[PDB]
């Protein structure tokens, strides 16, 4: 699921699954 | 940033994990 | 969609829609 | 944090927006 183009909710969803209890930051402007 | 690396281009685990807390 | 219990992917999804191009931080340990 | 406020309890827009960049 990670080794593809991931945009929008798809990207957010991959971050959620990979990062787990760490959580993550989603900075699309940065 | 993440969009250029993972949306406009093919993402990676290595890169994805750079955005974990 | 916001005024309810939101957990896991459901929470992440609400942040994504509300925050839009700002993006967001998801810090479940903090 | 967000889990206590939005998952264990009922979320709000006000609170959700505190986590936007």
């Amino acid at each position: 699921f990670v080794n593809q183009h991931l945009c929008g909710s798809h990207l957010v969803e991959a971050l959620y699954l990979v990062c787990g209890e760490r959580g993550f930051f989603y900075t699309p402007k940065a | 940033g993440i969009v250029e690396q993972c949306c406009t281009s093919v993402c990676s685990l290595y890169q994805l994990e750079n955005y974990c807390n």
